This record gives structure tokens, sequence and C-alpha cells, in this order.
């Protein structure tokens, strides 16, 4: 007797696309960042090397992170 | 004792001391009285349109419709150009606009007089 | 005596529930509803908001920027090894300049 | 249908021989359909 | 500015200028005690010349009362946490969620409360059989062209419900 | 260029044969992935430019305008069903056609090399929308709407035709860099006074400023959300992007003759933030606070400081996603109720919980929240203002107040107090209309994080 | 606030605070009776009862409508309608 029906309005829509929002976000989320985790913790970054003599780099080789 | 409440145009005259509320002619009663049937017939036409249960949308309220569009578009009809219409157009429109175009004039001046001199503070005023 | 027109009372409010009650934003076709969804959420955000977020987030350094700032470290360290005053005024040299006489 | 179309009134301006009627142009009847004048 | 008449009465004029000035007095008058000395005492300034015979001299008294009323009133009244103004109003206005909603929700929330709208159910099948014939007769039997006041009858021909009834039984328990 | 120009044409002849009921899938999935196509761009590097033929070449102004245009279309091609779902096969794909042709000519505009070009493009952008926002309209006024667009748009912008075939045969080829490498000042006779009139005119017709800004509102009120969103973000910040290309010539005589459009684009730009305080129509809004946040614009424009051209590129992307959103809300409650007025539609807090978040959220982007990209823009033409003169940060603040008291209150009317309970009519929200406002809204925020993409070419 | 409310506390509470008036009984004092016609009390004091009312259960009721509860049982009726006194 102390209860009584609450009225709230129409709470499906919103927990379904809030649902929808982070599964499709979090579907390539998660995955793309165990990838770049990966890469950058076993692949290495670079070191600041010089040129050496009688060479040449190419338009990569000067950028400092690997997937850049 | 009493300081006998003149009114303004932001304190409203309160409905106790009109005083004309309290020598009443007939004619005032029948108004009223025509008032309340005013306002009878419109909540009688607008709780029929409103208690429907076959009704869905909204109830089109033609007051509302009305004075939107008295206030959007039928604001240039009708229109003439008077004396007043002309004064006040003349006045708002290019007076103020005027007067800060003189003011920029005269900052701007005494400005490149003062760095032609040279006697500002920039001694660095790097962010220009 | 008139009425100048003949067409149909108009309209009816397309209630679009009460035919999909686990119906997503537009109309009544069951299947291509449900495509529609999952190729916004999918091709909208799965692979072009979070990958843009990765390729904008690092690339080629943008604008020369920390080029510039590696350039400017090694500069810095000549010039002040060297005796002169960093950023000496003038950029282009007075030997290759002529003026108008007066 | 919600979607506003003009009237028979809004139609009604076009008509006549000219667009503008002023206090000279009254007497412009417009033609007739046909191209023929009645003998 | 009232639902039943035109103009209030004379008597009706009489008797809000007692209750304002009563309450205004509440507000001025703190500890309740020499407030109710106070209120005895304007008790008895109106019974002093209450049994007067004119009409013209009652309204003379009546326009100098609110005369000096509106000079010794009170700025900030104790007004109740549920008038206008007060310090409530409408402070579960959040809440008055309207019934003509509730209908559309998806069906399992429809499942996980079966008696409440099979209740619902049974209340519009109520409302939707007893509307037309016997509310719109009553409706458009006894009023004039002008129907001049706005009282609404009640239903006591034969049977059902009273005319024009949804939308001021079902609304909200105010404390919600 | 030419890759990002021939799918665009390619996406075309995809709307006619597919079939039934499948036009939108295949037009929206392929619109988005020529999004993605669209963002792999972003290559532009330090001293120079990049060019993309002796046709196409892409300044770093142009890089967010771009994908901004090619973002923009899928959005808008998601947008306009729910009032047109109902209408024929046959006018639906014209409509989604002319979205897409519109979208040719953008990014033909936007990669201009040559100015003549630039204004083929320009009125071939124009071409369009006067068709989309007339067949479309949803109102009685819509010819009267689009009659005015298209004799103010064309009547200012004409003679900047004779003034640009003028400088193509009195100084060589018309190629940015030719025009620069190459530009010579022009000193204070008056023909070059008249020169300058023309083109700068021609834009100030575009933006709008003061004198020439009810051009707008009757072309947002009287449109359907397609011609409104694309007209407002891509034509008006398209308008500036061709004042800063052509600004590069007539350097010294533009210190003489701009203090009165400063003065006019200012005082407007207050008259504009006043008028839109008391307005009703709820759609005419958003439509006086683009003309008062390009008034900043055009401000920012005329003062010549770096600092001012970043901050002027950042409010004209900021302000152009802020303004397309807060349309779509308004269609949004449109389609709710049939009302386009804004005292009627009330309550919505109780009723429709989420979307509470997504008008709070668009009204602190228009209410240059801080970390966002609005407040980047408008502080960054404000440190350049009071650099121009030490008493104009008055109106500065004064339009800042301004906005923030007439978009909060745009917030707190529709969707602040009490249902109006003779509505009953209004469903919960869809995941389309969320769809959409997730779609403006991210893209904010992530550039917010990074900011160093919208800064223009004084980076 | 956590109150419970019944019909049978706001009867006897209001009967109670209307028992306890000094010119009247509690000899001949039924829940129907009306204040003007057999009590015989008159409408100034009927405001004040009103004001009691009010001023107990903490609450303003309209001079709308106190021209016109008169009688102890459709006062426990009105304030049962506005305080909405049901489980
Ligand atoms: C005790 C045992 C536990 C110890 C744990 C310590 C950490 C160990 C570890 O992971 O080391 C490997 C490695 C250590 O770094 P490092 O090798 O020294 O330097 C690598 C780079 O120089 C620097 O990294 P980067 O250049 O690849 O990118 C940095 C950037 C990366 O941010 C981005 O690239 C932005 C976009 C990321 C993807 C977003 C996807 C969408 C959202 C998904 C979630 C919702 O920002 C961050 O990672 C945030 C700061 C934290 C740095 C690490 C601490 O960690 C990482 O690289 C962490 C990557 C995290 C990615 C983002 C995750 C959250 C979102
Ligand atoms: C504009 C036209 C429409 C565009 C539609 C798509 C826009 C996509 C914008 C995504 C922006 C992402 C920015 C970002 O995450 O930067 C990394 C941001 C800021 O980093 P940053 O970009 O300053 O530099 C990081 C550089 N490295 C990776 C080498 C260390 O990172 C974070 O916020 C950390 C989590
Ligand atoms: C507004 C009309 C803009 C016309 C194009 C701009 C222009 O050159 O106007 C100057 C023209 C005339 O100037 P003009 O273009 O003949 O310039 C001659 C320049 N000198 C003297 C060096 C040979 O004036 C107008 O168009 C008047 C309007």
């Amino acid at each position: 007797g102390k209860r009584l029906f609450i009225i709230k309005p129409s709470g499906f829509y919103d927990k379904r696309f809030l649902k929808l929002l982070r599964f499709y976000i979090l579907l390539t989320g998660i995955p793309v960042v165990i990838g770049i985790t990966l890469i950058n913790v076993f692949i290495g970054e670079a070191e600041l090397a010089e040129i050496p003599e009688g060479y040449v780099p190419e338009h990569w080789e000067y950028f400092k992170h690997p997937i850049s | 004792s009493f300081p006998k409440y003149e009114p303004s145009r932001l304190a409203s005259l309160p409905t106790t001391l009109d005083p004309a509320e309290y020598d009443i002619s007939s004619e005032t009663r029948k108004a009223q009285a025509e008032r309340l049937a005013i306002r009878s017939r419109l909540k009688r036409e607008y709780q029929l349109q409103y208690n429907d249960p076959s009704r869905r949308g909204v109830v089109e309220d033609p007051a509302l419709i009305r004075w939107t569009c008295a206030r959007s578009a039928n604001v240039y009809p009708n229109f003439r150009p008077n004396t007043k219409t002309s004064l006040l157009g003349a006045l708002f429109g290019i007076g103020p606009l005027i007067f800060w175009y003189y003011v920029f004039k005269t900052d701007r001046d005494r400005k490149e007089k003062l760095i032609q001199e040279g006697k500002l503070d920039r001694t660095f005023n790097i962010s220009y | 005596p008139t009425l100048r027109w003949q067409e149909d009372p108009e309209p009816e409010d397309e209630n679009l529930y009460e035919k999909n009650p686990d119906s997503h934003g537009y109309d009544k076709d069951p299947a291509v509803d449900v495509w529609n969804m999952r190729v916004v959420f999918f091709f909208g955000f799965s692979i072009v908001l979070v990958l843009g977020s990765t390729f904008v987030a690092y690339l080629p350094d943008y604008r020369m920027q920390e080029w510039a700032r590696r350039e400017a470290e090694r500069l810095v360290k000549y010039r002040e090894a060297h005796g002169l005053p960093l950023m000496e005024s003038n950029c282009f040299d007075p030997s290759k300049i002529q003026l108008p006489e007066d | 249908a919600r979607q506003w179309q003009p009237d028979v009134e809004w139609a009604e301006q076009y008509g006549g021989a000219v667009m503008y009627p002023t206090k000279e142009t009254a007497h412009w009847k417009p033609p007739p359909w046909n191209d023929v004048d009645p003998p | 500015f009232l639902p039943s008449a035109a103009y209030l009465t004379h008597q009706q004029k009489v008797l809000q200028l007692y209750k304002r000035a009563l309450r205004h007095l509440e507000s001025r008058c703190v500890h309740r005690d020499k407030y109710r000395y106070f209120a005895c005492l304007l008790r008895a300034r109106f019974d002093e010349h209450k049994n007067e015979k004119d009409m013209v001299k009652a309204t003379q008294l009546l326009r100098e009362a609110e005369k000096e009323f509106w000079h010794g009133q009170h700025p900030q009244p104790y007004i109740f946490p549920e008038s206008p103004g007060g310090t409530s109003y409408e402070r579960y206005e959040c809440y008055k969620v309207p019934e003509w909603c509730l209908d559309d929700w998806h069906p399992s929330e429809k499942a996980m409360y079966p008696d409440y709208f099979a209740k619902r159910e049974q209340w519009k099948k109520l409302r939707r059989e007893s509307w037309e014939r016997e509310v719109k007769q009553l409706q458009e039997e006894t009023p004039v062209g002008g129907p001049r006041t706005e009282a609404l009858p009640p239903a006591r021909k034969q049977g059902d419900l009273p005319p024009l009834w949804w939308h001021i039984v079902t609304r909200p328990r105010e404390r919600p | 260029m030419l890759k990002y120009i021939i799918p665009t044409m390619m996406l075309m002849p995809l709307t006619w044969l597919s079939k039934n009921s499948m036009i939108w899938i295949n037009t929206t999935l392929h619109s988005l992935l020529i999004s993605l196509t669209s963002l792999l761009l972003l290559n532009q590097f330090g001293d120079n430019s990049l060019n993309f033929s002796l046709t196409f070449f892409s300044d770093s102004l142009s890089t967010p305008l771009l994908i901004l245009t090619m973002w923009l279309l899928p959005l808008m091609l998601m947008a306009s069903q729910h009032h047109l779902s109902k209408e024929n096969l046959a006018r639906k794909k014209l409509f989604i056609s002319m979205l897409i042709l519109l979208q040719l000519f953008l990014i033909m505009t936007f990669t201009a090399t040559e100015l003549i070009f630039f204004y083929i493009m320009f009125e071939a952008t124009l071409v369009p929308t006067l068709i989309i926002i007339t067949r479309w309209g949803n109102q009685t006024e819509r010819l009267n709407a689009g009659l005015y667009f298209l004799f103010y748009t064309l009547a200012g912008s004409l003679p900047l035709l004779v003034a640009l075939i003028y400088i193509q045969n009195t100084m060589g080829s018309l190629n940015f860099l030719i025009l620069q490498y190459w530009v010579q000042p022009m000193p204070n006779s008056w023909s070059n006074t008249f020169m300058w009139l023309a083109c700068m005119m021609a834009f100030m017709v575009k933006m709008p400023l003061y004198g020439l800004h009810l051009w707008l509102p009757k072309a947002h009120v009287e449109a359907p959300i397609a011609g409104s969103m694309v007209l407002a973000a891509i034509l008006l910040k398209l308008g500036g992007y061709g004042m800063m290309r052509i600004t590069l010539l007539l350097n010294p005589i533009t210190d003489f003759m701009a203090y009165p459009f400063i003065m006019l684009s200012l005082w407007g730009m207050i008259m504009t933030s006043s008028i839109c305080l008391r307005q009703t129509d709820l759609k005419s809004l958003i439509a006086y606070s683009s003309v008062s946040h390009m008034a900043l614009v055009i401000v920012a424009i005329l003062i010549q400081t770096p600092w001012s051209y970043m901050g002027a590129t950042a409010l004209m992307i900021a302000h152009g996603l802020t303004s397309s959103m807060l349309f779509c809300l308004a269609n949004s409650n449109y389609e709710r109720v049939h009302s386009r007025t804004m005292i009627l539609a009330r309550g919505l807090q109780t009723l429709l919980p989420l979307m509470a978040a997504w008008w709070l959220l668009a009204s602190l982007t228009n209410l240059a929240l801080p970390p966002s990209i609005n407040l980047i823009g408008e502080l960054f033409v404000v440190m350049s203002t009071f650099s121009w003169s030490n008493i104009t940060i008055i109106l500065m603040g004064l339009n800042m107040v301004i906005t923030a008291l007439y978009s909060l209150y745009m917030l707190i009317t529709t969707q602040r107090g009490k249902h109006t309970h003779h509505i009953n009519n209004i469903l919960p929200s869809f995941t389309r209309e969320n769809a959409l406002m997730s779609l403006h809204m991210l893209p904010l925020l992530l550039l917010s994080l990074n900011p160093k993409i919208i800064l223009g070419p004084l980076y | 606030d956590a109150p419970p409310l019944t019909l049978e506390g706001i009867k006897d509470r209001v009967l109670y605070v209307l028992k306890l008036y000094d010119k009247i009984d509690p000899e001949k004092l039924s829940v129907n009776s009306h204040f003007m016609k057999d009590l015989g009390l008159d409408s100034l004091d009927q405001v004040e009862i009103i004001m009691a009312m009010e001023d107990e259960f903490g609450f303003e009721i309209p001079d709308i409508d106190a021209e016109k509860l008169m009688c102890p049982q459709e006062i426990v009726d009105y304030i049962a309608d506005k305080k909405d006194v049901y489980e």
C-alpha cells in the first residue's frame, strides 16, 4: 500500500540508442586501441641519428611515430 | 494617512484602489456580464475540442496564429512613411552609427599620430 | 453556393509507431530500417569517426612544427656557441642592398 | 497534405492582358483562346 | 475575473479585504499572542460599524479602508509554500508527467506491468464508450446559444459519468 | 582533387539505377565513404600550398571547409526524410541528385585555382538552392524568399565579374600564386576605390552585413532543412572563404576605405543580437544568430591580422557546425508539432528526456563554451580588434552578453517548465534524430581536443 | 518528507480544531452541520475558521472556493481533494 505506480516517459528508446551508440563506437574503439598499443610497445618509435655520409633518406624515415 | 499611490508605467495600478470600481454604472455591469459570456463560450468551445478521445494533434489556437502573423508578416502592410517614422528611422539607424564612426576616427588618428611620434609602449608589442 | 476546391480533407498524421514497435527512425519496412541503423552506426562511427580520430590524431608534422622546434634548438645552440647574438636583425644583408640616393 | 500550394486567387492575379492594372490599363481585355476574333 | 459570476459581491470584496489584512497582520506580527490581540482589535474595528443601513456609506468606508490598508501592508508577507510566489509553488512540477502518455511504450515494458495496463485499458474503454451521445447531448441540449456561465451540469439523467471529466479526474497526484 | 571530383559524379547515377527503398542506403553509405576519403586529404605542409593541378589547388584555409562540405553531405542526405518520405520516387531521386550536384559545385568552388572559375562555381552553387527551397519550402512565402535570395545574391555578386575581368586583362593570369608573387600596391585613386567596392560589396552581400541581411531569414524560415543547413553553413562560409582569397590584392586602400564597413558590421551585430532576443518563429533566431556571427567574421576579415585570420576561420567552422545542428533540432521540434512558433511548444523536459542534452550542448556551443572552437574564434577576433582599437572591445563583450542571453533564453523557452497539456501527439525520440545530433556534436568536441587542423593559413 | 494521511485522520483533525473553537459547542456538533444555518455563527467568523484550517494544514485555499464551504463535511472533502489523500 505504501508504494505507488510512478510515471516516467518511455525510457526504452533512450536505452536502445545509448546501448547502440556505445557498442558501435566500441566495436572498433578497443581493437584500434589494442593495435596502437601493440605498435608502440612492440615495434619502437625511432632514434635521432644523423644522416650518414653519401646516403639519402626517403620522404619517410623523417618521422618519429611508426604509424605516422 | 496615505501618500495617494501615484502610479507609473511600471508600478501598475492594483485592482483594489482604482477608485473607479466603487462608483458603478449599469452599463459596466452589462459589460462585465457580456465579457463573462465571451470567456464562457471560448472555454466551452475549447473544452469540447479538448476532451475528444479521437483527437490526436494540437488544438490549433487561432489567437496565437493571428498574433504571429500580425507580428511577423503584417507589419509591412500597413505602412506609410510619416515625418515621425522618417525622423525616428534616421535617428535610430544612422545617428549612433555616425557617432561611433566619429569616435573611431578620433581614436585612430590619435594612435597613428602618437606612433608616428613613436611615444607608445611598444617596447615589445609582438602579437599584433 | 461555392466551395472552390475538390481535394481530400488533409492530412492524416502519420504516427510511425503503432505498426512497428521495434522501429528505428524512418518508415515501416522492417528489414531496411535495421540496415539503415546498422550502416549509419557502423560506416558512420565505427570506421569513420574513430579511424578519422586516429588519422588526424597523428600524421606528419602539420605545417612544419616539430621540425621547426628541432631546427631552432640546433640554431640557438650554434648562435650561442659562436658569440654573435641570436636573431641578428636585418634579415637581408645590407651589403646586398642599394638605396636610392637623395 | 501540409505542403502549401497556390490557390485559385493566387492564379487569379495572372489574369487579364496585363499584370499591373492602373487607372489607364483596365480596358485590356484578355485575348480569345482560339485566336479567332468573332465577326 | 471569476468563473461563476461577473462581479464578486460587495460582501465578497469586504471579505477578501479582511482575509488579506488579517494575513498581512500575521506576517507583520510575530510571537502569535500580540498577533491574537491585534487580530481581535481588527475584528472589533469591523464590528463597530458593521450594521450601517446605507450602501454608499458602506462603499465609502470600504474605499478608505483600502487606502489605510495599502498604507500599512507588509513587504514580504508570509505566503504558504503552495501559493503563487511561495517557496515551493510547483516544486514538484518536474515529475507531473501527464497520462495521455504512457501508451507510447515498448510492449516489453508493457509486459513488465500487466495489471495496471489492463485496468488502464478498461478505463480507456470506459472513456471511449461513454463519450459521444451522452456527453455531447448534455452539452448541446441544456445551454442557450450563449452559455453565460462556466458551471457545467452534472449527469443526473439515468446512468453514466458526468460530462468532460477526463482531464480533471486523471490529473497527477501533486506529490509524486 | 580529381579523385574527389569524379566519385561525386559517379554517386549521381547510383541514385537513379538503385531500386526502390535501396537508393537511401547506397547513397548514405557511399557518401560516408567519400567522407573518409576526403579526410585522407589533410597533407598540407609548411612552406607552400598543395597543387592538385594548374586547375585545382588547396590552401590550408580550403582543407577544413572541404572536409566540412563532404562531411555535411551524408548528414543532410539522412536529415531530409520524414517530410518527403511520402512523396514520389522520381521527385525523391531528383531531390537527392540535386543535393549531390550542389556538393559537386561546392567542391568545384572550394578548390578553385582561378578567381574567374571561382565566380562561375560561386553562382553555380547559387543555382540549385533556389530550386530546392522553392519546390520544398513548405510555406506560402517560399516564392518571396527564393526570389529575394536570387536577386540579392546576383545584383550584389555581378560587377565582381567585371572587376575580375579587368584584373585578368591588366595583370595576366589569375592563378592565386601569379596573382600573388606579382601583386603591386594600388594607390588612392577613385577607380581603384570602385573596384574595391565592387569586389568587397559582392561578398558583403554574400555574408551578409547588416544593411543587406534581410536576404537571409526568409530563406531560412521558408525553406526545408537541407537547403537551410547547406545555405547557412556552406554558402556563408564559402563567401568568407572567397573574401579571404581576394583580399590579398588591394593592400593600401583598405585602410583608407574600409572604415564604414567595420562600422556597419559592428553596430548591426549589436542590433541583430538584440532583434533575435524577442522574436517568435524559433527557426529565425538561429538565422539572426548567423547574421551576428558572420558580422563578427566580417570585422575579423577586414582587419588584417594573422590572429584575426586564425580566429576568423575557426569561428567560420565552429559556427557552421553549431548553426547547422541547431537548425536540425528546430526541424525536429517542428516535426513534433506543426507550429514553427516558440511559445506554443513548451515543456519537453519531462517528455523526451534525452533531447535536453542535445539542446543544452548545442546551446553551450553557441554560448562560446571555453574549450570549444567557437570561443577560440571569438577570442582571437576580440584580441585582434582590441589591437585595432582600445575602445571597440565594449561592443564585442556586449555582443557576448546578449548572445549568451538570447541563446539561453532559446533554451529555457521551448524546453523548460510546463507542457501545455493539450498537445498529446508527440512520440518518443527516434534513433535517426539522435544519430544526426551525434554526427554534429562529436566532430566539434574532437576538434576541441586538437584544433591545429582548423586554424588556417597563418598557423 | 514522509507523512501518512487518510480520510479518518483529516476528518478527526478538522472536527477536532472545529471543536476547540470558542463560540460554538461540542454538544451539538455533527460532521454534517452548516455554519450559518444551524450553528449560527457569522460569515466573518467563518472566514476566521477558514484561516484556522489554512494555518493548520499549511496551504492556502482560494477565496474563489472560500465563499462556499460552509460545512465540515465539504471542508474534509475539499482538503482531501487538494492533498489527494489515497494509496
